């Protein structure tokens, strides 16, 4: 998973954010 | 690799977030210039994708290297260097080489982008010159972090020498130009070993925008290391700086009251922080501003923010960038833009704020004015470091400037502020003007003590007063 501040865009690979954190994006974002 | 090549009695990069690059070489003529800042950290200057909706982050899909953006083309781009250069404003390129894009499309100068088949013809890049796919999902594997596909972006090998070829020609390019030096997006996703070859390749700063000879380009590296990782920032301090995440965090926490000011009085590499010299801080960068918490101080939770920012200006730790927002509800909404797809440039009101949508947080008086102090303090210490053991804290930089903050109580002290007898302005709430200050004023005594007073009712929880701001 990613970690907290990290670039982030589910929607495109799928990758989630580690717990307890979500991304600020579907597309490009960070973790928090 | 470390010098930002400022000019002299100059410190602070703006980050003038989506401005095109005429308005940049006015803003750079009629305000930082003026005002004393260092230099200007411009949006990817490089053909990148066309994406819907136009969100600020399509100019991080590379799609070539040719020099024509929403925020102009290349002619326009080098009006802006030779006349920001002219006022003694630096301009650094933010290089996306990390990647390409994640979808097909074309780029802002009708460039095709292959994403599929991983073609991108006006470079031109193939298959071969891109790792094998796969995603980066574990940053406890540092193959995986630099080797995969972020967020499934193309992800391009540097170690190839067809592709370092490229990249050392794109930022070479940059140079013959009058850049002053790179900032490297997401630095942590790619090779060291890579990466020193490539900026060891560039080429000296031209000295036709005013650079001595000798000079390097300033590198400074987008890592994001706040520890429990596979890689460490420690990794790229050899050849640049890198941008210090944890500064912002750690101030964003301290100021918001998650730990008493009084604690900051051994700020620096105590509190796990790199080497000052090898860092360039900020409170916020255009990423982080756009968040699902309230760790990270923004523009829309002003008091601290402008506190956070005058502590940062205040303290001798790093090179300091200074973010300038556009207003946004949405993390994905792009910058200001008509119909079309144009963007719209920011308008200076009398008020010297901008309209249009614009923040300017470097127009704001508490920025500048510490842009200002930082100035008139170049080359002392901190000294007469002051607290009440909780949360009112002040200290003075040599005996050419003295702040004060306080995020709890009324701050009430006859304080050492070592300066010389004099009444000054205090350049938060006001400035020095047509002789007088236009808002506060402090007499210092004959023995450098003065009467300082801050209401935690006031505007501002923050007082700073220099010897360039004296009566
Ligand atoms: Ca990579
Ligand atoms: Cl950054």
């Amino acid at each position: 998973c990613i970690p907290k501040w990290n670039r982030c865009g589910p929607k495109m690979d799928g990758v989630p954010c580690c717990e307890p954190y979500t991304c600020t994006s579907d597309y490009y974002g960070n973790c928090s | 690799q470390k010098d930002a090549n400022f000019a002299s009695g100059r410190n602070s990069i703006v980050h003038l977030f989506e401005w095109k690059w005429n308005d940049i070489a006015d803003e750079c003529e009629r305000f930082l210039q003026p005002q004393g800042f260092g230099g200007v950290q411009i949006s990817p200057p490089n053909e990148y994708l066309v994406a819907d909706g136009r969100p600020w982050w399509e100019r991080y899909q590379p799609v070539s290297y040719i020099i024509n953006t929403r925020s102009g083309d290349e002619s326009a781009f080098t009006d802006m260097t030779r006349r920001c250069n002219d006022a003694g404003v630096r301009i650094y390129v933010d290089a996306v080489i990390n990647h390409m894009t994640g979808m097909n499309g074309v780029g802002t100068s009708g460039s095709s982008a292959d994403h599929d088949g991983m073609n991108y013809p006006a470079v031109p890049y193939g298959s071969g010159d891109f790792h094998s796919p796969c995603e980066v999902n574990n940053y406890q594997d540092a193959d995986n972090v630099r080797n995969c596909e972020l967020v499934g972006l193309r992800d391009l090998n540097q170690g190839s020498d067809y592709v370092r070829g490229v990249l050392i020609d794109y930022m070479n390019h940059m140079i013959d130009l009058g850049v002053a030096g790179f900032r490297v997006d997401a630095a942590k996703h790619m090779s060291p070993g890579d990466l020193s070859v490539i900026f060891s390749g560039l080429k000296n700063l031209n000295t036709d925008y005013g650079f001595a000879d000798g000079a390097r380009p300033f590198i400074y590296q987008e890592v994001i290391d706040l520890g429990g990782e596979a890689i460490s920032k420690n990794e790229y301090t050899g050849f640049g700086c890198v941008l210090e995440f944890q500064f912002g965090v750690s101030l964003g926490n301290a100021f918001q009251g998650g730990n008493q000011l009084k604690n900051l009085a051994n700020w620096g590499p105590e509190w796990g922080l790199l080497e000052g010299l090898d860092a360039v801080v900020f409170v916020d960068n255009h990423d982080n501003q756009r968040t699902g918490g309230s760790q990270i101080l923004t523009y829309k939770n002003p008091k601290p923010y402008k506190m956070a920012i005058a502590f940062m200006l205040a303290h001798p730790y790093g090179t300091t960038r200074i973010m300038s927002s556009f207003d946004f509800t949405d993390n994905d909404q792009g910058p200001p833009q008509d119909g079309s797809g144009n963007l719209i440039s920011p308008g200076i009101n009398d008020d010297n704020t901008c309209s249009n949508g614009y923040v300017c947080e470097h127009r704001w008086r508490q920025v500048y004015g510490m842009v200002g102090f930082r100035n008139a303090v170049e080359g002392t210490q901190v000294e007469n470091w002051w607290s009440n053991d909780d949360n009112q804290i002040a200290f003075s930089r040599g005996s050419q400037g003295f702040v004060a903050f306080t995020n709890g109580g009324d701050l009430n002290q006859n304080l050492n502020t070592g300066l010389p007898a004099g009444t000054y302005c205090d350049v938060i709430s006001g400035e020095l003007s047509g002789g007088s200050c236009t808002g506060k004023s402090v007499t210092v005594g004959d023995n450098g003590s003065a009467d300082i007073s801050l209401g935690s009712a006031e505007d501002d929880g923050v007082l700073a007063i220099h010897v360039n701001a004296k009566l």
